[PDB]
RNA sequence: CGAUGUCGGCUCGUCGCAUCCUGGGGCUGAAGAAGGUCCCAAGGGUUGGGCUGUUCGCCCAUUAAAGCGGCACGCGAGCUG
RNA sequence: GAAUGCCGGCAUGAGUAACGAUAAAGAGGGUGAGAAUCCCUCUCGCCGUAAGCCCAAGGGUUCCUACGCAAUGGUCGUCAGCGUAGGGUUAGGCGGGACCUAAGGUGAAGCCGAAAGGCGUAGCCGAAGGGCAGCCGGUUAAUAUUCCGGCCCUUCCCGCAGGUGCGAUGGGGGGACGCUCUAGGCUAGGGGGACCGGAGCCAUGGACGAGCCCGGCCAGAAGCGCAGGGUGGGAGGUAGGCAAAUCCGCCUCCCAACAAGCUCUGCGUGGUGGGGAAGCCCGUACGGGUGACAACCCCCCGAAGCCAGGGAGCCAAGAAAAGCCUCUAAGCACAACCUGCGGGAACCCGUACCGCAAACCGACACAGGUGGGCGGGUGCAAGAGCACUCAGGCGCGCGGGAGAACCCUCGCCAAGGAACUCUGCAAGUUGGCCCCGUAACUUCGGGAGAAGGGGUGCUCCCUGGGGUGAUGAGCCCCGGGGAGCCGCAGUGAACAGGCUCUGGCGACUGUUUACCAAAAACACAGCUCUCUGCGAACUCGUAAGAGGAGGUAUAGGGAGCGACGCUUGCCCGGUGCCGGAAGGUCAAGGGGAGGGGUGCAAGCCCCGAACCGAAGCCCCGGUGAACGGCGGCCGUAACUAUAACGGUCCUAAGGUAGCGAAAUUCCUUGUCGGGUAAGUUCCGACCUGCACGAAAAGCGUAACGACCGGAGCGCUGUCUCGGCGAGGGACCCGGUGAAAUUGAACUGGCCGUGAAGAUGCGGCCUACCCGUGGCAGGACGAAAAGACCCCGUGGAGCUUUACUGCAGCC
RNA sequence: GAGCUAGCCCUGGCCAGGGUGAAGCUGGGGUGAGACCCAGUGGAGGCCCGAACCGGUGGGGGAUGCAAACCCCUCGGAUGA
RNA sequence: UGGUUCGUGGAGCCAUGGGGGAAUCUGGGCGGACCACCGCCUAAGGCUAAGUACUCCGGGUGACCGAUAGCGCACCAGUAC
RNA sequence: CGGUGAUUGGCGCAGCCUGGUAGCGCACUUCGUUCGGGACGAAGGGGUCGGAGGUUCGAAUCCUCUAUCACCGACCA
RNA sequence: CCGAGGGUAGGGCCCGUGACUGGGGCGAAGUCGUAACAAGGUAGCUGUACCGGAAGGUGCGGCUGGA
RNA sequence: UGGGAGAGGGUGGUGGAAUUCCCGGAGUAGCGGUGAAAUGCGCAGAUACCGGGAGGAACGCCGAUGGCGAAGGCAGCCACCUGGUCCACCCGUGACGCUGAGGCGCGAAAGCGUGGGGAGCAAACCGGAUUAGAUACCCGGGUAGUCCACGCCCUAAACG
C-alpha cells in the first residue's frame, strides 16, 4: 500500500531548500546552527 | 412556472427545477464577465472562517452596474435577460443608445425591447432609476442605496421589493423586505419594481447533490460531535442538549440579539424586523 | 497483579459412588404381573430432537435407562467465540 | 553477580522452520578446474487490456563491451541489475528556458505590528493549461523526429524589387472553453480474396488442388479532388471602449442571406524517397545474405481519433494573459511596416538505461502501491469480460525422491436432506441470451430478472428486410417457415442471480472509526426556531487585513429535527432569552457636613456623612420546533369483577392523540392465538407502560439495505458419518540456514508435605543408554514491569450553578 | 512537518459493453377551446446489470507472514455527493 | 504598574501607560506617609579610557584520561547510517 | 440487604423544629325547605393520635426499639 | 399430432373458522348526568371542523320544521 | 334592427367612517366588565380628549316583502372585458323543437396543500365567576381560521 515517502523534486527543493530557509527567520538559524556543527550539507540534496 | 418531475428515480419526485422562459440569452456578454476566485470558506490565512463551503460548480461573475448615476439621461435598450450563476436574480443586458452595455439587475415584468433611463427625469416606470425623493409615496422599489453615492445595497434578491412609506426630512422611510422601517437618505438611487424571479423561493433541491453544484457541503449537527468541538455533543446516548441551545464557540441560538447597542445607524431605523 | 485466559458448546476421556438401568438380595399394607423401601454391587450402558449463548430447565418421540458429581465449576501452547 | 542494567563477543532452540505465489519442466551439444542454475538446438508449459510495446514521475551508470567471482544473489554459478577498466547520451523543428498567464507566492505604492514580522493594488515569479516551426527510412555493440538520406518548414539580421501613412507594453477583436447525446465524410486499425508475388510441401488412408504456408506497405511539398470549420459587404451619424482612432460598440436606410466568395484545417492523390515476409544457407550470443527486378491489386467492418471553435438538448450556467489581426498616440514620414527573392545568423539544459518493476515508494532481486497512450485474431448476443492464441516476453534464483499422520487448496459420494450450529457460518442449488407469463402492495415510477416455465447444437430446402455497392453480383448485419441428424447432456469448455412470506431500524444514492466496529451511527433533500439593514451578524487575526461577498431578508450565520402521510396536546413557578426612560441595590468619579496631623501663623497634608453616581442583579410581563416537567390516596353500578361517577391531599401543570412485554417489560419463558411433533426467539393481540409519547419528535409508510430477527421451498459433506482421490507442504537425500527462549541441570509416577497446585522434600512404586515422526496434559509454558481492582496528597482528556483568573462582550 | 492522511483552490485526464426508455417534439383521437389518450420519435436519471477504476461485506488462509493490514473465493459503487 | 529587601503595607525613592498641569536661585528634587526646623543635591541633552566577563584562536602547565576512558571523532567524523 | 420519610375522627389531610390546644373538607346525624329526593339553610356528634420503654411536672408532638407502608440504592468485574 | 387424466407453479371468486376488537339489537325495575319536546330554562335542526366521561358544547355558514 | 333595467361574472384601480397598534401633547385615581362580581388593564401615567402615522377587513344612509342569476350566491365608487335577459318593429330562416340515462362544467360555509397577509372576531387552549359538579351558557385573554393567488375537497334545512 501507499507509503510515506513519494519524492519529488520539486516539493523538496521548494520546502527544505537553501531559499525556502532564508525566507523564514527560523530556517536561518537551522543553517546556523548547521555551520556550527560542521554539516556536510546544510540542506537536503536535491537534483 | 416552476418545472415538476416525474419519479422515474428517487429524488426527482420532489425535485424542483426553475422555469428559464424568461431567458434570451444562453452565453454572457464577453465583455462583462470577469472569473470569480473561488475561497472555499478560505480566507487569507488559509483558515475556514465559514465552514461547510466549498465544492461545486464553476462561475464567471457577471459584472453589474449597481451604482447607476453614471449615465443620467441617457436611455438604454434591453436586449436580452439572462442567467447569473452569482445570483438568485435574473440579469437583464442593456444596449445603450450611448453605445456601452450594461447590466442591471432585471426587475419583474420588464420585457425584452424596452427603453429605460435613469435620472431624475426619469419616468416612473419599472426599470427606471431615480432618487428616492422624486420617487412617489407607495410605490414598491428595488436596487436601493443606503448612504448617497455609494452603490445599491438594498432589496435586490429575487422577488424582493421596499416600498416607500413616507418622507420626512431630507431622508424617506422605506418598508425593507425584512420588514424594517428605516431612514435612506432622499439622493440614494433606487431602481423601481419588484425583482423577480419570484418562483425562487419553491425551488426544491430533491437530492443532496444539489446542494453540492452551488457549494453547499455537508452540515454537521453540533449534537452528533464531540464535546471539544461543540459544547451540545458528547453523551453515552442521544442528548437533549445539556445547556441553553448553543454556537460552536458558546453564543446561545435561542434568541440572543446581537446588533451592535451603539451603532449610529440605530438613529435611522424607526421599526425593527418582523 | 515483572499476567494462573472467564461462561457455554465441540473433541477426548478418566475417576468417586451417596446407583438411572441391567445383576443378587431383605421387608412390604409382596395373591400374580407391576410397584415401594433398604442392603450388596460400579462390569458395562446411560438416545435423537424443538426453545434459549445458556449450564439448568420446559416440551416432542423413544428407552432397559435417559444417574449425580470430581478432575483449575477437567480440557482455548486442542477448536469455537 | 544480579539493576527485563550499557557495550562487545560467543552459545541454546538446530543442521531445526524456511529458501518468498502449485506458470512446469526434459534431453542433446559446447564452455569450464568446477555445471540442474551459463551459451546454443529440439520438445513441453505460462502471460497475452499482459507477465507485450511507448511516455511521464522517481532512481542516477544500473546501458554497451573486454577481463573476473572474494563478498551481494535466500542453492550453485564459468552468470548478473555484482568487482576492475574502456566506451556510450549529438536537436533552430522533441521537452524546458531567452513567450503568456492560473491557484498560490513575492511585492515598489500603501496599511499594520514590542522586535522578529503580518497584510497588500499594479508589476514579477509560478504549468501535464494557452502559444510555437519535422515526417519517413538507414546505420552503432551501446544514440537518434538528435547522425546520414530524401522531402518540407520557423524566427531573426542585411541587401536589392514592388505596395501602405508607418507606428505602442495603449483601445478593440480573437485566443475563449460546461455536461450529456449525436449527423456526414475521413483516418488509425482489422477480416476476406477465386487476383498478384514467393523459397518451398503432398506426408499416414485420400488430395496436384480456385490446394497448404508467408506477404501483398510506408512517408511525401505545390496543384487538384473530397468532407468540414470560421466569418457578411458598402454608405453615412456618434455623446461609450478613462488620450486619440477609419477600429470596436450603438442607430439608420441599401445589397446577399447564401458558406455563393474569401481564408484555414483534415483526408486521398501526388515529383520522388524508402520498406519489403514465411522458408533455406548460415558464423557469432545478436544478427547477415538469398528468397525479390518482389508483389506492392480488389472488396468488407470501422472507431472513443481527425475535419473541431461541428450540431442538438439540459442546468449545476462552465479560466486568464501572451502569440495573431485591427486602430490610433506621441515620435517619425531620406524613415518604418507588409509581400516576394537572395545571402547570412540560429544560444542554454535534458536525451543513455529501468520504468505495473530485480533499477520507483515499501531496511530485502519483498505476492503490497504507482499517472497517461497502443493493446492483434477467433468464438461466446456485446465488451477493455471469458477461453485459446499472433507479435513479443516468460517458466517467478534451491533441487532430487518419497506417496505416513496432519495442514492448505481442490474433485466426487450410497440413503437422509439442516437432524450441524449462536446462525444453512461455509460450500452447494440458480446462473447468459430468446420467448410465454408474473401476486399482495404502491408515492403509479415501481414491486420485475417477481415467481414459474419452454427454447439453445448440427445438416438440408424455401423465403423477407437492410449497409456498401450502379436499382445487380459479391461482402457484412439482422429475421421467418419446413424437414431431418447425433449424444446422457447443445450459453455441451470458461466467464454469468438461489427463491419466497414477514417483522425491527434507517426514507432513498452516499459517508465513517487508514490498521479488530460500515451499522439502526454521520450526512442528506425537507420542516421549524433564532440572529443579521450591510463597514451586517458570525469566523480567523493583537492589529492591519481577509472570509462572509464583490452576496443583500426568496440572502448570509447558529441550533434542532431528518423524504413522504396524519399530527406535534398541558405547565412560563425555577433556568435561559426577549421587552420594560418606575423603584431597591451597585464601583470609580463628583461632593463636602464634621474631625484629625503639624506649624507662631498664612498655610501644607489626611480621613470623611448626607446627596448626585452606569451596566448588571433584584423586580414586572412575555416566551416551549428555548432549559425542562407532565401526580398520590379513598369510595361507588341489577352475582362476583371492574369503575363511567364522586370525595380529599398536592402541584407550576398533573401524559391528550397515537403506540405499548417494544432496540423501551425488572417480576418474565406475563397471558391467550398462529407457526412446529415439540418454539426463553418470531408473528398477531390484551394492557398489569419497574421505567413510550409528540421536532434529544409520535405513529405509519411504497421503494431501497454487504444492517438485525423469524419462517418455508429448492439444494447440498453443515450433519447422521465418514470414505476415496488430486496437487503445495510435512517425511528422506544433497546446498544455504534463522528465531523468540534460556539460573544451572544428571528434568519419572502416587500419596503426603512444604508460602496452601512439587522432576528437585519424605515414604513407596516404577524405570538400561540415545534418538526419530507425531499429540498437547504439565513445566502455575512463552510473549508484554495487568489493560480489570486498589494505592500515589501521579498525569492527562472532558464537564458544571466547584475555586480563581484570562479572552470576549456590556 | 499536509511528498502519508483530511479538506479546499488552480489546471488536466479516465469511466469497455449492454439494459430501462422521463420530459419534450411529430402525427392521429378528443374538446368550443383545452385538460387528456394512443402510437412513433426522442435519449433523462446522486436509474439498473457489469470489466477498468474506487472500495472492503462474509468466510477460509496467513500470524518470527510475500506483507508493521497481505492472499484466495465472495461482495458494494461503478455519469456521480 | 514595574525596580528596590519592600507581596498595599505607615510606602517613601527611581522609571513610567492615562488625565490634569508650574516656575528659573525668593527656583526646584531628596533625607521612607505628612508637617515644621535643620541639612544634602541641582532632573527633564550627550560623550568618557583603565580596573571587569568570555575563550572560536596561539602558548605553558597538570597527585587530568589513556581507545567501553578522554571532545560525539587519536583513524579523513558531525562522516557512515 | 442498607438509607430517610410517613402512620392522627368513617375517608383523604393539616397540627410539631417554638413541650400545655387537637382543627378543616367530605361523610354521619337531629331539624328547616320541596309533593318526594338531591343541591342548599340552621344546629350537633365524631379520636387506644399503631403499640412498648424514659426526659421531665407534663408527650400525638422529644428520644430509643419493634410491626406493616410506600420510596431510593444495591455499584467495578 | 390431438388427447381423458395426473403433476408442478402462480393468480381470481366464494364458504366455514379464528386470539382479540368495534359498533348493533334485545334484555331486571343498575350507575352517571339533563341534551331534546313549552322561549325545555343558552330557540331547535343542519353540513363541516375542533373539544369534552356522556348525552353534547363551541366556531363558520345556512333553514323556518321558533319568535 | 333599435331601445331598457339590474348587488350578473372576472381583472385593474380608488374613497371615507370606524376598530387596533405606534408616536406627540394634555391629563388625573381609576377603567373594563356583569345579574352581581371577579379574572384583567392601570401613578412604570390606563379609561376619557386632541393631532400625526401604519395596516387589515367590511362598505352605513341609499335599502326594502327591491333587483340579478340556473343554483351556490351577488352590495362603497371608477374603467375595461363579459354572460343572461325584457320591450318594440313585425324584417330574415323555416320545425331547425321538448326532455335527457351517462358524460362534462358550476357548486355557501367548514377543511386541505403552497406562498402571502393578519385590524376586528373567534373553534382548540388559558384564566375568572355560576353550580353539587362546568370540560358550557357570562366575563377577560387567545392560535388556526375568517382575507388574497393558485390547486384540491363536492357537502347542507344546497328549502319553495
Ligand atoms: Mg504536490
Ligand atoms: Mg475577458
Ligand atoms: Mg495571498
Ligand atoms: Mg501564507
Ligand atoms: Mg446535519
Ligand atoms: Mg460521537
Ligand atoms: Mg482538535
Ligand atoms: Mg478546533
Ligand atoms: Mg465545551
Ligand atoms: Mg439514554
Ligand atoms: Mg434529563
Ligand atoms: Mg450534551
Ligand atoms: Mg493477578
Ligand atoms: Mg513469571
Ligand atoms: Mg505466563
Ligand atoms: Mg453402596
Ligand atoms: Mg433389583
Ligand atoms: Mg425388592
Ligand atoms: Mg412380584
Ligand atoms: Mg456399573
Ligand atoms: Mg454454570
Ligand atoms: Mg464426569
Ligand atoms: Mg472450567
Ligand atoms: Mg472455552
Ligand atoms: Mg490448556
Ligand atoms: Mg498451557
Ligand atoms: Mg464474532
Ligand atoms: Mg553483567
Ligand atoms: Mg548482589
Ligand atoms: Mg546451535
Ligand atoms: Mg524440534
Ligand atoms: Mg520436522
Ligand atoms: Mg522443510
Ligand atoms: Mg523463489
Ligand atoms: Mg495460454
Ligand atoms: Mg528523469
Ligand atoms: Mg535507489
Ligand atoms: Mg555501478
Ligand atoms: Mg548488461
Ligand atoms: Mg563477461
Ligand atoms: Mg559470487
Ligand atoms: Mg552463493
Ligand atoms: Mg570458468
Ligand atoms: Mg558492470
Ligand atoms: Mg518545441
Ligand atoms: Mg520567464
Ligand atoms: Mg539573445
Ligand atoms: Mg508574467
Ligand atoms: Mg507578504
Ligand atoms: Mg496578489
Ligand atoms: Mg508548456
Ligand atoms: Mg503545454
Ligand atoms: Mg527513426
Ligand atoms: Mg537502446
Ligand atoms: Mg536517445
Ligand atoms: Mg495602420
Ligand atoms: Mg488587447
Ligand atoms: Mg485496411
Ligand atoms: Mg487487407
Ligand atoms: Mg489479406
Ligand atoms: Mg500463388
Ligand atoms: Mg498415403
Ligand atoms: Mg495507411
Ligand atoms: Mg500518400
Ligand atoms: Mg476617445
Ligand atoms: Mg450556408
Ligand atoms: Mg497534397
Ligand atoms: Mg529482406
Ligand atoms: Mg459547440
Ligand atoms: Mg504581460
Ligand atoms: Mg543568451
Ligand atoms: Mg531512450
Ligand atoms: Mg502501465
Ligand atoms: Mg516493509
Ligand atoms: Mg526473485
Ligand atoms: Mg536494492
Ligand atoms: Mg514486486
Ligand atoms: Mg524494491
Ligand atoms: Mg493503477
Ligand atoms: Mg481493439
Ligand atoms: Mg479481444
Ligand atoms: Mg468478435
Ligand atoms: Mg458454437
Ligand atoms: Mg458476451
Ligand atoms: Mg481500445
Ligand atoms: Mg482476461
Ligand atoms: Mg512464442
Ligand atoms: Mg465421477
Ligand atoms: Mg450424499
Ligand atoms: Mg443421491
Ligand atoms: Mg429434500
Ligand atoms: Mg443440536
Ligand atoms: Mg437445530
Ligand atoms: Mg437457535
Ligand atoms: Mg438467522
Ligand atoms: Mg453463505
Ligand atoms: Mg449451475
Ligand atoms: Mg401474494
Ligand atoms: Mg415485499
Ligand atoms: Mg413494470
Ligand atoms: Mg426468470
Ligand atoms: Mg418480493
Ligand atoms: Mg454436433
Ligand atoms: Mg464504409
Ligand atoms: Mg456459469
Ligand atoms: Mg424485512
Ligand atoms: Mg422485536
Ligand atoms: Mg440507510
Ligand atoms: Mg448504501
Ligand atoms: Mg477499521
Ligand atoms: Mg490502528
Ligand atoms: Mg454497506
Ligand atoms: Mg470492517
Ligand atoms: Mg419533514
Ligand atoms: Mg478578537
Ligand atoms: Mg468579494
Ligand atoms: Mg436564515
Ligand atoms: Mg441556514
Ligand atoms: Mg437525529
Ligand atoms: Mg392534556
Ligand atoms: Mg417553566
Ligand atoms: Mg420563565
Ligand atoms: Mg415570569
Ligand atoms: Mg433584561
Ligand atoms: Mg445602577
Ligand atoms: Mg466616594
Ligand atoms: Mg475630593
Ligand atoms: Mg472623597
Ligand atoms: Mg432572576
Ligand atoms: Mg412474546
Ligand atoms: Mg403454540
Ligand atoms: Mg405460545
Ligand atoms: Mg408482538
Ligand atoms: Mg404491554
Ligand atoms: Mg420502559
Ligand atoms: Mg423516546
Ligand atoms: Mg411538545
Ligand atoms: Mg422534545
Ligand atoms: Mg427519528
Ligand atoms: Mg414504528
Ligand atoms: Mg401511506
Ligand atoms: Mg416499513
Ligand atoms: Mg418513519
Ligand atoms: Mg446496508
Ligand atoms: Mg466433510
Ligand atoms: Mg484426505
Ligand atoms: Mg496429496
Ligand atoms: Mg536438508
Ligand atoms: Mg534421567
Ligand atoms: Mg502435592
Ligand atoms: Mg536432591
Ligand atoms: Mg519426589
Ligand atoms: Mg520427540
Ligand atoms: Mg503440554
Ligand atoms: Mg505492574
Ligand atoms: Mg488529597
Ligand atoms: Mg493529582
Ligand atoms: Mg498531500
Ligand atoms: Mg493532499
Ligand atoms: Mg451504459
Ligand atoms: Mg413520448
Ligand atoms: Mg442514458
Ligand atoms: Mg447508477
Ligand atoms: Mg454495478
Ligand atoms: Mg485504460
Ligand atoms: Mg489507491
Ligand atoms: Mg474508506
Ligand atoms: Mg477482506
Ligand atoms: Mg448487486
Ligand atoms: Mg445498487
Ligand atoms: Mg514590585
Ligand atoms: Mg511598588
Ligand atoms: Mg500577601
Ligand atoms: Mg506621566
Ligand atoms: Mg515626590
Ligand atoms: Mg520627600
Ligand atoms: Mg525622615
Ligand atoms: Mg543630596
Ligand atoms: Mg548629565
Ligand atoms: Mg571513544
Ligand atoms: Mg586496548
Ligand atoms: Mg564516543
Ligand atoms: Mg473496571
Ligand atoms: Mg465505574
Ligand atoms: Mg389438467
Ligand atoms: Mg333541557
Ligand atoms: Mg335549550
Ligand atoms: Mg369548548
Ligand atoms: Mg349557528
Ligand atoms: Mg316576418
Ligand atoms: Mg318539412
Ligand atoms: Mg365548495
Ligand atoms: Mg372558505
Ligand atoms: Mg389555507
Ligand atoms: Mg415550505
Ligand atoms: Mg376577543
Ligand atoms: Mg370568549
Ligand atoms: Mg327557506
Amino acid at each position: 500500500m501507499k507509503r510515506t515517502w513519494q519524492p519529488n523534486r520539486r516539493k523538496r527543493a521548494k520546502t527544505h531548500g537553501f531559499r525556502a530557509r532564508m525566507r523564514t527567520p527560523g530556517g536561518r538559524k537551522v543553517l546556523k546552527r548547521r555551520r556550527q556543527k560542521g554539516r556536510w550539507r546544510l540542506t537536503p540534496a536535491v537534483r | 412556472a416552476v418545472k415538476k418531475f416525474k419519479p422515474y428515480t428517487p429524488s426527482r419526485r420532489f425535485m424542483t427545477v426553475a422555469d428559464f422562459s424568461e431567458i434570451t440569452k444562453t452565453e454572457p456578454e464577453k465583455s462583462l464577465v470577469k472569473p470569480l476566485k473561488k475561497t472555499g470558506g478560505r480566507n487569507n490565512q488559509g483558515r475556514i472562517t465559514v465552514r461547510f463551503r466549498g465544492g461545486g460548480h464553476k462561475r464567471l461573475y457577471r459584472i453589474i452596474d449597481f451604482k447607476r448615476w453614471d449615465k443620467v439621461g441617457i436611455p438604454a435598450k434591453v436586449a436580452a435577460i439572462e442567467y447569473d450563476p452569482n445570483r438568485s436574480a435574473r440579469i437583464a443586458l442593456l444596449h445603450y443608445v450611448d453605445g456601452e452595455k450594461r447590466y442591471i439587475i432585471a426587475p419583474d415584468g420588464l420585457q425584452v425591447g424596452q427603453q429605460v433611463v435613469a435620472g431624475p427625469d426619469a419616468p416612473i416606470q419599472v426599470g427606471n432609476a431615480l432618487p428616492l425623493r422624486f420617487i412617489p409615496v407607495g410605490t414598491v422599489v428595488h436596487a436601493v442605496e443606503l448612504e448617497p453615492k455609494k452603490g445599491a445595497k438594498l432589496a435586490r434578491a429575487a422577488g424582493t421589493s421596499a416600498q416607500i412609506q413616507g418622507r420626512e426630512g431630507d431622508y424617506v422611510i422605506l418598508r425593507l423586505p425584512s420588514g424594517e422601517l428605516r431612514k435612506v437618505h432622499g439622493e440614494c438611487y433606487a431602481t423601481v419594481g419588484a425583482v423577480g424571479n419570484a418562483d425562487h423561493k419553491n425551488i426544491v433541491l430533491g437530492k443532496a447533490g444539489r446542494s453540492r453544484w452551488l457549494g453547499r457541503r455537508p452540515h454537521v449537527r453540533g449534537a452528533a460531535m464531540n464535546p471539544v468541538d461543540h459544547p451540545h455533543g458528547g453523551g453515552e446516548g442521544r442528548a437533549p442538549r445539556g445547556r441553553p441551545p448553543a454556537s460552536p464557540w458558546g453564543w446561545q441560538t435561542k434568541g440572543l440579539k446581537t446588533r451592535k447597542r451603539r451603532k449610529p445607524s440605530s438613529r435611522f431605523i424607526i421599526a425593527r424586523r418582523k
